[PDB]
RNA sequence: AGCGAGA
């Protein structure tokens, strides 16, 4: 069960965006929104750059 | 702590002009006691269920 | 002594040095350098004011002056390299007067090699405003200006947010004064009783309180 | 003797010998102290050369001297094969992070900042190596407080002695 | 030298009721421990009666003394070195070395000072400390109800 | 405003008023502190253990 | 030590193996091992132990 | 070792108020201590206390 | 956040000591100084041609200068000479 | 912001060039917030002027306090007005006054410095601690002929201090 | 941060 993995710990926890979207979407009763990227990565990313590790996400 | 404190002192005391009030500094002990009952592991908040 | 076997002792005390701690590394390294006397105090001066005064003179003739004689140069400019060498002489014996008297001032605001740095900054000044034709030994004005820097330091460089000096030393004086009152009382002052006797108002009192206060672990509810 | 067999990368306890050689030997090496002293090692380190002459020795030479060389490889071939040059070790400027952090961590910041303020001013005035050398390894020690605080030593306590 | 009741001036506690005496063989030696307590430490020292001369044991001052204070109270034209420290440290050696004209002399030149302008709080203390001992050893120099001490010292000081 | 907290109900038994300005030994800052006592008489239901 | 504690044989084994002579040198020996760094003296190691 | 303090004769006042009252005000149901200092001067020769 | 329309701003360079291109985004129409501080750790400057001429400030203090405040230049020229001839003793004799 | 085109992640040693391109500034000063008006100081560890604003879409000063003025920096504080949230992603970066060595590569047995320039921990530690000196470079030819020399010089100077 | 507790 791959989706409502991504759905709890990305929209329900941590995702900023998506949240406020997500609760849009069930009052007006749209369609769920797709996940964007988990709050967390990004400081995880900021810490480690701050330890003088180049740490970079290349597109493709 | 308060004998460390009072034997430092006693360097820059002058002689004839000290008595064991103005001598003796009480904060550390009163301080010692306090945080003991308060926040010391063994001074368990009471537990009357 | 004569004890190669003693003497294996002190050489490996002073040839494979464990440096094992900061201030261990640099309280041992500050006690190579034996102390002065006043005789050697006012000639160490004189040579530094003697450096300082060719290294003048050569900037002023170094625009539209002279070319100084190859013997004479090379004697002013040994003045000059000489000068330097004299404060840093002045300097390392001094260090020790820094240490003894940042000792007194540990436990508190910050670290201790901070005093040490901080002293030694103020005796660096020290020096630099010293004078010997007064004929007053070095180390009761070096003391003043020690003090100063660590207090300065102690304002700045201490809280999380530096308060300013005077700002520092009324709220300290607070402090002591409620010290002191309790000891003469047994009971905390309230912010009326503190304002009468500093002949402010309690507004200020408790100002003074709440500038006081500095942020605890973050690690109203 | 020292100097008939002499070659760099090698250390000197007992700084008097190392005076000595400057005043007595002011040219003919350049020595030097702290991390700059290895910035400048690696700036006249060539990995190929390096690389090839382990790759030799491991080819040809057995036993212990072999497990040892092979260990360096396994470093020194990571730098060869990668674009990365070994300057990123040593360390020019520090990244802050982002004033989110909000004062444990910030304070570690705090004392770094006023490390380095005060060995630009020392540097500024001039001062007798000792104060600056020993400012300098103080902020060795701040940085590595803030990267890692008590790997090495013990570690820069707080308020309440944490 | 000692009879109980006598407030023998000796300081920083000044003027010390004496209680009774003990000799005790302290030391090997029963020798004399008069007994005096400070009214204003309110503590008890037992000192050795035969070193209580010896430390500068004394009794109170007559009326010369006090006609002295006036007079040295009216004395003008004093000057002080420049630098506020070395001013501070003079007048706090005298006040240490327990004379009775050189704290009347620390005590009203501060008081015309803090009047001009109002210094400082250390000198605030010295003050008050200096003058609360001249006033008690006034007080009981005329045994004048002290708080009468306290307003012929403000009537004097207006000169 | 102070507000009950979700899922909190019952009578007010005591409300205790304790002031700055009735001159109470309130910390240093506060200006009035007030404690409500609230009770709730709580009987056995599906989940009691 | 022969005459308390020489009945054991363990014990006369180290005080062969010592190889050490001397009471001066016994305390040279701890002195150096105890407080290391600082330079050994014949006075200051009675007053350690 | 010129002068000597020392202290002796520990005890306690009434407390400075009944456990229910303790309670109620958050203050600490407390009593004072005393304790009888004794300073000593050995160069003269005298006991303050 | 509306991005079809907004105040614009312009961009003007400014020159660094080691020459760092730096586009300040300001107000589209705005007065801007000659100098702007950048992440380069100090302050860029434009390219065009201006100046304002900063006029730095004299240095705070010197050794020498604040000995000059305390002595005067004919007792250091005595000193000097003292220096220099046992100097010359120590050389020559 | 960041999309799905994460296809690949790396990670390598940052230098002192990519230490100061991520920086928005240079913090200089260990001053956080005033300790009377609450704020944030210039050139301090929450400096706006390089993190951003504290309170969205105004610079420090308030010259500009609206989100038409997006993407605008005013000229006497500098703030760039826009989104608050930022302060999570903008960098500073302190240019230290000497070199430092990155403890990771330093302590972390085996020191991979140690085995990069094979020197032993120990001598290593005691090198960049400053606590032991090293050479790093020597000379080769007219070493040789200085050495005839030198052999000459040190000659003179054994014989000198057998004659004292 | 520290205490105590349920599964
Ligand atoms: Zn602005």
């Amino acid at each position: 069960a791959a989706y409502t993995l991504q759905e709890l710990l990305t929209i329900k926890s941590d995702d900023t965006v998506g949240r406020v979207k997500v609760y849009e979407a069930i009052v007006k009763g749209e369609n769920i929104p797709e996940p964007g990227i988990p709050e967390s990565f990004k400081v995880l990313l900021k810490e480690l750059q701050s330890l003088c590790l180049n740490v970079e996400v290349l597109s493709s | 702590r308060m004998e460390r404190v009072v034997r430092e002192r006693m360097t820059t005391q002058d002689v004839e002009a000290i008595t064991p009030q103005t001598l003796i500094n009480i904060r550390p002990v009163v301080a010692a006691i306090k945080e003991f009952f308060g926040t010391s592991q063994l001074s368990q908040f009471m537990d009357q269920n | 002594e004569d004890e190669s076997e003693a003497l294996r002792q002190a050489r490996k005390d002073a040839e494979l040095t464990a440096s094992a701690d900061s201030v261990r590394a640099y309280l041992k390294q500050i006690g190579k350098v034996a102390l002065l006397n006043a005789e050697e105090e006012v000639e160490l001066a004189k040579r530094i004011e003697a450096g300082l005064y060719a290294t003048q003179l050569m900037t002023e003739l170094s625009e539209r002056g002279e070319k100084l004689p190859a013997a004479q140069r090379r004697d002013m400019m040994w003045i000059c390299r000489d000068g330097d060498r004299a404060k840093n002489h002045l300097l390392e014996a001094n260090l020790r007067l820094v240490v003894s008297l940042a000792k007194r001032y540990t436990g508190r605001g910050m670290a201790f090699l901070d005093l040490i740095q901080e002293g030694n900054l103020g005796l660096i000044r020290a020096v630099e405003k010293f004078d010997y034709t007064k004929g007053y030994k070095f180390s009761t004005y070096a003391t003043w200006w020690i003090r100063q820097a660590i207090t300065r330091a102690m304002a700045d460089q201490a809280r999380t947010i530096r308060i300013p000096v005077h700002m520092v030393e009324v709220i300290n004086k607070l402090g002591r004064i409620q010290r002191e009152l309790l000891q003469d009382l047994g009971r905390e002052p309230t912010p009326e009783e503190l304002a009468k006797e500093m002949d402010i108002t309690p507004e200020k009192v408790l100002e003074i309180q709440q500038y006081a206060r500095e942020p605890i672990s973050l690690d109203g509810d | 003797s020292t100097f008939t067999k002499l070659a760099p990368k090698q250390l000197i306890v007992d700084e008097n010998l190392y005076r000595e050689l400057v005043d007595r030997y002011g040219e003919y090496f350049t020595g030097a102290m702290g991390a700059e002293s290895i910035q400048k090692l690696i700036e006249n380190f060539d990995i190929d050369a390096e690389a090839e002459s382990l790759r030799d020795v491991i080819r040809n030479g057995k036993g212990q001297k072999k497990l040892r060389a092979l260990k360096r490889l396994k470093v020194v071939a990571a730098f060869q094969q990668s674009g990365n040059s070994p300057m990123g070790m040593v360390l020019d400027a520090v990244p802050v992070i982002p004033p989110e952090l909000r004062s444990d961590l910030n304070d570690l910041y705090r004392r770094v900042i006023n490390r380095n303020n005060r060995l630009k001013r020392l540097i500024d005035l001039g001062a007798p190596e000792i104060i600056v050398n020993n400012e300098k390894r103080m902020l060795q020690e701040s940085v590595d407080a803030l990267f890692d605080n008590g790997r090495r030593g013990r570690p820069v306590t707080g308020p309440g002695n944490r | 030298i000692f009879k109980v009741g006598d407030t023998v001036v000796y300081p920083h506690h000044g003027a010390a009721l004496v209680e009774a005496i003990e000799t005790r063989t302290i030391k090997g030696e029963q020798k004399e421990y008069l007994v005096l307590k400070v009214a204003q430490g309110d503590l008890t020292v037992r000192v050795p009666a035969e070193n209580a001369e010896y430390v500068g044991v004394r009794d109170v001052v007559g009326q010369e003394g006090l006609d002295k204070v006036f007079q040295v109270l009216r004395a003008p034209h004093t000057e002080e070195p420049t630098n506020w420290s070395r001013r501070y440290k003079a007048n706090l050696e005298k006040l240490a070395s327990g004379d009775v004209n050189k704290v009347a002399e620390v005590v009203r030149d501060l008081w015309r000072r803090d009047q001009e302008r109002g210094l400082s709080a250390g000198e605030k203390r010295m003050l008050a400390k200096a003058r609360q001992i001249l006033v008690g050893e006034l007080a009981l120099a005329e045994s004048t109800d002290d708080a009468k001490a306290e307003t012929i010292l403000d009537e004097v000081l207006a000169a | 405003s102070l507000k009950v907290p979700h899922g909190e109900s019952g009578k007010v038994i005591g409300i205790r008023v304790f002031s700055r300005e009735d001159e109470d030994e309130l910390p240093a800052g506060v200006n009035e502190l007030v404690r409500v006592y609230v009770a709730q008489k709580r009987k056995i239901s599906d989940g009691d253990k | 030590i022969v005459e308390r504690f020489g009945f054991s044989e363990i014990m006369r084994s180290t005080l062969e193996k010592d190889n050490t002579v001397g009471t001066d040198e016994a305390l040279l020996d701890i002195y150096r091992k105890l407080r290391p760094g600082e330079p050994p003296t014949k006075e200051s190691a009675q007053t350690l132990l | 070792g010129s002068m000597s303090l020392s202290f002796s004769d520990p005890r306690f006042d009434d407390v400075k108020a009944p456990v229910d009252e303790c309670k109620d005000k958050d203050m600490t149901y407390a009593a004072p201590l005393f304790v009888t200092a004794e300073f000593i001067n050995n160069n003269t020769g005298e006991i303050k206390s | 956040d509306r991005n079809h329309d907004l105040a614009p701003r312009q961009i003007a360079r400014y020159r660094t000591d080691n020459g760092e291109e730096f586009e300040v985004p300001f107000a589209d129409d705005a007065e801007i100084p000659g100098t702007w501080l950048c992440r380069n750790g100090m302050e860029g400057t434009l390219i065009e041609g201006d100046l304002p001429e900063p006029k730095k400030v004299k240095p705070p203090r010197t050794h020498w200068d604040m000995l000059l405040e305390r002595r005067s230049i004919e007792e250091l020229e005595e000193l000097l000479k003292e220096r220099l001839e046992l100097i010359r003793s120590r050389r020559r004799g | 912001l960041d999309v799905n085109f994460f296809d690949e992640l790396r990670i390598g040693l940052a230098t002192a060039e990519d230490i100061r391109q991520w920086s928005y500034g240079e913090v200089k000063k260990p001053e956080t917030i005033n300790y009377r008006t609450l704020k944030p100081e210039k050139d301090g560890l929450f400096c706006e002027k390089i993190f951003g604003p504290t309170r969205d879409w105004e610079c420090y000063c308030g010259k500009y306090k609206r989100v038409r003025f997006k993407g605008i920096i005013c000229e006497r504080c500098g703030v760039e007005v826009t989104r608050a949230k930022v302060r999570r992603e903008r960098m500073g970066h302190i240019e230290l006054a000497a070199p430092v060595t990155h403890i990771w590569y330093f302590k972390g047995v085996p020191s991979r410095l140690g085995y990069l320039l094979d020197l032993a921990p120990k001598d290593l530690e005691k090198i960049i601690y400053f606590a032991a000196y090293v050479i790093t470079s020597v000379d080769e030819e007219m070493r040789h002929n200085e050495l005839s020399t030198l052999e000459a010089e040190m000659a003179v100077e054994r014989k000198a201090v057998e004659d004292q």
